[PDB]
DNA sequence: ACTCGTGTGAAACTTCCCAAACTTTCTTTCCCACAGT
DNA sequence: TACTGTGGGAAAGAAAGTTTGGAAAATTTCACACGAG
């Protein structure tokens, strides 16, 4: 711990993308699930830093908690989904990360991916379990966050695996509504008229 | 007049000024339902403060343009939103705070949660936008529940700020809340303060050096309370339940929301803390003959207790009047460092983000990728944006991070990026 | 480089492109959107002003 | 597959104890759960060959099935237990191998460890779950195999965790009996008089 | 005379001779319980063969020492073991095989499984030791069970060798089993053959090119049966259930143990396979009028079918007479190669191992570590133990692996280690 | 070597030592153990020989 | 019954898979005394 | 007065549970009657 950020020698090599620097630190039976003051394991750092090199190491390593949370309870599967990086989401899925794991606001990577209109993510995530109608501690279906943010493409995709468009939020507003409101008439037209 | 993006200049003359406007809604975490024709009011009343040495600047600048004492009058309205009841005005005249003591929630409001929206504008129709409270939970009745922490949301946990009020014999008008006037605790029917409910050890050392604990709060525990308002603290108290003005000493259950109770001052005989039909004092509590460990107690040592919340929002005008509301106001929970050095970025998680912001590192605007409502991303600008010499970060530099709108409204953050030499 | 650089150029472009499409809808709708906010700040101001007329 | 034995490039480096030869074969996304004609994954080869170097690699790697079986359904945890190697048993246990997993004759590594009077193995195994009273498709308690082979020390150890000495075989012989018969009077005296 | 460990010599003059003695117990996988005073016999009778061109050598060597025709008489006794019934002799006189057709299992034998032990010695009291059958399971009554494969042990699976017998009208003495006499299928009341019950496709090509399937066997399937004894095969048959000499064509349940059935010769009209009060033929089967798909059938086309097992044991005298029994006899299921080259060892998994053995690679004895009963270990001797030149294995060499006891009894294995040049 | 060699010497010894203790109980008990096998092959031979006397 | 392998098949019986009140700790509703306008 | 909040209780309910019945295959075991020496 450099005690500035609470970060370990591993954490650093993760963020700095030193892919084999990390390797010897693993030859050393060095724990790869240490938390910095943000409460993130070097894997988190690795994802955050789009460091495919180091990433690959940690996930190929069995010791490493793939579903580790941060102080706000973010999983690497979450960052992976929002920070729009290539591959990572998938690799974590294949290595059997809890796809329905949630952060403190109880949003799943599917949720976030619909927040950041991350269509690719959402599809992969759907085809790997993923509660498509999960709620968060505001009773928000990920179809909802989509319809709020108005991210239409990801939206078509859950409408596509038939997400339930009628599950509301914790204030009895349909997703259909937070559209109307935020003035996304497209997302509306889609909710009014696509599938059923 | 077309909208003017804030300038390298306007900024550096805000890091000197810091003449912030700032709203500040206080309010309870729960609200009792109101079945049929009745009307249960929110029993600490949602209390819209209005801090910041810059509201004045806005009265000044306004009138110095041709504006009434009637015009530069901030004009607020509160409301639960989603109703035919319409909204209710607040009298922000004279004093800067205000309270809405006749707010309720019909039987014809199915929603098992809700939010207070505090609409606002200057008299001149000049808009300032809607402000939102931090989520409130309908209940049906104060839930007297033994040790199953199943709902958890209802249990008053340690550390949380709570406000407690006293009403008497069952009459609407008497209501008086433990508030602090300058440094002397009283019971206003206008003002209520919010105190932190820190937990303590059963066995005790001196009355200072206050070391805190974890977990929920159960009746019987020892709990000091520090006011965020004056900073002051009351002597070490012991919370115990109450049934028909009798304070049962052996209550082993956890304090649920909106529960009547009483505060035994530790080591003061059998004295408790009690409401004064005036300025607040202590009381001896009656005998306890037929019921052994169950003391009978006064009208005034019987408080109702509710966990509270605040909803702050700061924002400065950095390019003068702007036609559209300054709202929604960006609030920034956490600031993450993605990557390092020459690639270094920064992810911002908060809420109410909008594509039309741009995070500024001190006076240097940084390119800003908006991911969504509650996440943003920006590129840590090179160190030679501040110290014009150096191609590298030769030693620690710390600038304050801040969000800045298009028409240059600037939402402050009090969060600071700190450059550091590479390890 | 170009191994990673082409990858990083591609990532940043995603955010970039995205951010664009967002900050462009928000701007476009905001007229129509400010409009249930004006019409509302209006027949509500004619109440701010006659409770000033009761002083 | 060299098709002589059905063995892969990995299998080989495992058996030959080329500890970093294995490493590059893993950099290559080469599957580490290939079966040779005996039906053994390279890990099985690594254990068999007391090759701590390679072993450590494969087990530290997440992909690798730690509970893989052979044509006779032997788990590495099984060989580990019988082939009397140092450490391996433990490291596999720590990496969360199914400790109660069984071969086709339905004998657990605790069973074998009692067959081969492998006291150490038995103890580690007991303190990690391990059904101490498990039976095999001959209804043989591992306390039994001990009392058959007459391996007394391992026996004292199950009697120590109170294995049930009354569970019989699938022919209603007490372990107490197969002792008597095989002329292990010590194992008898112990079963007659130690604990209860 | 003190015991003589086998020698480098004795061996090389066995890899030429190969004059093996060998027992060989055949027997049914199940045996029906016998409640109280009754006596259900093992309905194929356990059949102690005695192959190997060296039982003769042991008659020869013996008499050529001063031994009776009475003395060099192998003298066997069978038994379920654990009883007061004592044992029952076998008449190994004349012919080399024998059968024990009055063996049963009391109600006073609680054991839910059991084993046949075949004691033996030469007439001279000269011992040869106990031989054991491959585990047999008590049942209470042939279990007519629909498609739940819960017990599995009872369900006749594909590939397994099965013997089927015919008894008639309910009388003990008639019993005749499908056996092969030289190449012509008959029904002996002395001899029973064991046939493999391979599974086939519902839709069919020609009557050869026999390609097999997996899973259990259900009534109605097509099943060829090849004899291990003559090698011969019966035409493609169709197994169907039987109730009161009527062969229900639509039986969709799986063949359970000790079940009556019948074999429809495919594509031969309505002909089946039937018992001849002589040498075996086919039968047309009666009408089927009131019951539509349910054909009435003969006494002789109604067989009982049971899954069987063998228990082989070879062993040579490599140092002449040995005082103690040549039993228990080492049998070797699998041979594993631990390690490589200069460290190369070999693990042997089998059963009835004993510390007093030592695995020989051809004629070179290799150091042998005994791990336990069912596992052993030995050190692959250097290639220069066979090819005296070379420090390395310059190209493929294959020697046969074999277990050798202390007093040089030698148990063969038909398993072979093959040296190979390093890859 | 000696890293592994001392480890391998140690392993082999274990088997070696074990096998020793085994092959030495077995040998030791075998007299007494052959003894319910003789006494049995006896009063059972006096039955092998009088069913030869019935031919 | 004369006494002994076989098969009926009826009567006792085993885990077993699944469908019921309630053990039951929580709510949500509504119905109604008491004190101040 | 007769209508304002309020506390408060009592009858109405409800989703997490343990489990009690007991209805659905497949054991045991036993008592028994053909056909043969």
């Amino acid at each position: 711990q450099t005690d500035r950020t609470g970060e370990t020698a591993l954490h650093l090599a993760a963020r700095y993308s030193r892919s084999d620097a990390a390797k010897r630190l693993l030859e050393a039976s060095a724990d790869a699930n240490i938390q910095d003051n943000m409460g993130r394991t070097p894997l988190h750092a690795a994802v955050s830093a789009d460091a495919q090199g180091v990433f690959q190491i940690l996930i190929r390593n069995r010791a490493t908690d793939l579903d580790a949370r941060m102080h706000d309870g973010t999983t690497p599967l979450i960052l992976a989904a929002r920070l729009a990086v290539e591959g990572m989401l998938e690799d974590l899925i294949n290595s059997h990360a809890d796809v329905n794991a949630v952060d403190d606001l109880g949003k799943s990577a599917l949720h976030w991916a619909a927040a950041v209109n991350n269509v690719d993510a959402a599809v992969v995530l759907l085809k790997n379990g993923a509660n498509k109608d999960m709620q968060n501690n505001r009773e928000e279906t990920p179809l909802f966050l989509a319809a709020r943010e108005g991210s239409y493409e990801t939206a078509k995709v859950l409408l596509d695996h038939f997400a339930n468009r009628d599950i509301t939020d914790h204030m009895d507003r349909l997703p259909r509504d937070i559209a109307q409101e935020r003035m996304h008439h497209d997302i509306v037209r889609l909710l009014d008229e696509y599938n059923l | 007049p077309p909208p003017k993006r804030l300038t390298r200049e306007a900024m550096r003359n805000y890091l000197k000024e810091r003449g912030d406007q700032t709203v500040l809604i206080l309010h309870a975490k729960v609200a009792q339902k109101s079945y049929g024709n009745e009307k249960r009011f929110f029993c600490p009343p949602p209390c819209v403060y209005l801090m910041g040495s810059g509201w004045k600047k806005k009265k000044e600048q306004m009138e110095r343009d041709g504006c009434s004492e009637q015009e530069s009058q901030p004009c607020a309205f509160i409301g639960i939103g989603n109703s035919d009841q319409e909204m209710q005005q607040l009298n922000l005249e004279g004093k800067n705070y205000c309270t809405a003591k006749t707010l309720y929630i019909s039987d014809s409001d199915k929603r098992k949660h809700f939010m207070l929206s505090v609409k606002m504008f200057y008299g001149n129709s000049d808009d300032i936008g809607v402000f939102l409270s931090k989520r409130i939970k309908v209940i049906s009745k104060p839930s007297k529940k033994k040790q199953s922490l199943k709902n958890a949301d209802l249990c008053i946990a340690s550390g949380t700020k709570v406000a407690l009020f006293n009403r008497l014999r069952s009459q609407t008008v008497s209501t008086r809340y433990l508030h602090v006037e300058g440094g002397n605790f009283h019971a206003s029917s206008q003002q209520w303060g919010a105190f932190f409910i820190h937990l303590l050890d059963d066995d005790e050392s001196e009355g200072e050096e206050f070391t805190v604990r974890d977990g929920y709060i159960h009746y019987g525990q020892t709990v000091k309370l520090v006011c965020s308002v004056t900073g002051m603290a009351l002597p070490r108290l012991i919370i115990r339940k109450v049934d028909k003005q009798t304070a049962l000493l052996d209550a082993d259950d956890p304090v649920s929301q909106l529960h009547k109770c009483a505060f035994y001052l530790k080591d003061t005989e059998r004295m408790y803390l009690c409401l004064s039909q005036e300025r607040i004092i202590q009381f001896q509590a009656t005998p306890c003959p037929k019921e052994p460990n169950k003391e009978m107690i006064n009208d005034g040592a019987s408080w109702t207790i509710i966990s509270t919340d605040k909803a702050e929002y700061t924002f400065y005008e950095g390019m003068g009047p702007v036609l559209a509301p300054v709202t929604p106001v960006p609030v920034v929970e956490s600031l993450q460092l993605n990557g390092g050095g020459d690639v270094a970025m920064l992810e911002l998680t908060g809420q109410n983000f909008t594509p039309n912001l741009r995070v500024w590192f001190g006076d240097v605007e940084a390119e800003t990728m908006y991911r969504c409502g509650e996440s943003m991303l920006c590129v840590v600008p090179d160190i030679s944006a501040f110290r014009e010499g150096w191609r590298w970060v030769r030693q620690p530099v710390q600038v304050p991070v801040t969000l800045v709108r298009n028409d240059g409204i600037i939402y402050s953050t009090s969060l600071t990026f700190t450059y550091t030499p590479e390890p | 480089h170009s191994a990673v650089m082409e990858r990083l150029r591609r990532r940043i472009e995603l955010c970039r492109r995205h951010h664009s499409t967002c900050e462009a809808r928000y701007e476009a709708v905001s007229p129509e959107r400010l409009e249930l906010e004006r019409q509302h700040t209006f027949a509500l101001h004619q109440r701010c002003i006659q409770a000033k007329a009761k002083r």
